[PDB]
């Protein structure tokens, strides 16, 4: 069994190497099967607050709401990593149909975009600082990895198949 | 679909 930080460096480097790479549960397992608390396993993504500050209704509902947001946030990350970045990548509008209906439905969703590099705030959206030519590839890959990892954990929790199901359910309010 | 521009700016196109 690979060490936590060993597997983490490996996965993050692979995602940076190939932006469209799919990760299996077998690869991700050392990251989510760890006995470490949720707040300790995530070093960039604020997974703890995401789970806690969006506990509205039953877990069957809000975990799916969170999963939907995480699915889109992952796409935002992979876009920044792609060899050909999509047009208009330097900014995300709050009134964007995709963002508004998926990411902005969760508290902390905008903070994830800030982690990607969208740190400058205007009343109409977030964007990269003027003068910053390229995204921080190492940072984006790390955040993207943690986003897809968290979505994976929520999927397992919903399927009642998470290796640390019993412990993680205590985080569900 | 577009994930960056505002809904109205996308509606202009
Ligand atoms: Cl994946």
């Amino acid at each position: 069994e690979r060490a936590f930080l060993v597997a983490r460096e490996e996965l993050a480097s692979a995602l940076r190497r190939d932006s469209g790479q799919a990760f299996s549960l077998e690869q991700l397992r050392p990251l989510l099967a760890s006995s470490l608390p949720l707040a300790a396993r995530y070093l960039q993504l604020d997974a703890a607050r995401l789970v806690r500050c969006n506990a509205h209704g039953e877990p069957r509902n809000y975990l799916n709401t969170l999963s939907t947001a995480l699915n889109i946030l992952e796409k935002y990350g992979r876009n920044l990593l792609s060899p050909q970045r999509p047009r208009y990548w330097r900014g995300v509008k709050f009134n964007n149909p995709v963002f508004r209906s998926t990411v902005d439905a969760v508290q902390g969703g905008r903070d994830v975009l800030r982690l990607y590099g969208y740190t400058e705030e205007q009343p109409d959206g977030l964007s990269f600082p003027e003068g910053q030519e390229e995204p921080d590839e190492h940072q984006v890959a790390t955040v993207t990895l943690e986003v897809l990892l968290l979505r994976t954990e929520l999927s397992l929790l919903l399927q009642n198949t998470h290796p640390r199901q019993q412990a993680l359910e205590q985080l569900l309010e | 679909e577009d994930m960056y521009r505002a809904a109205d700016e996308i509606e202009k196109e």
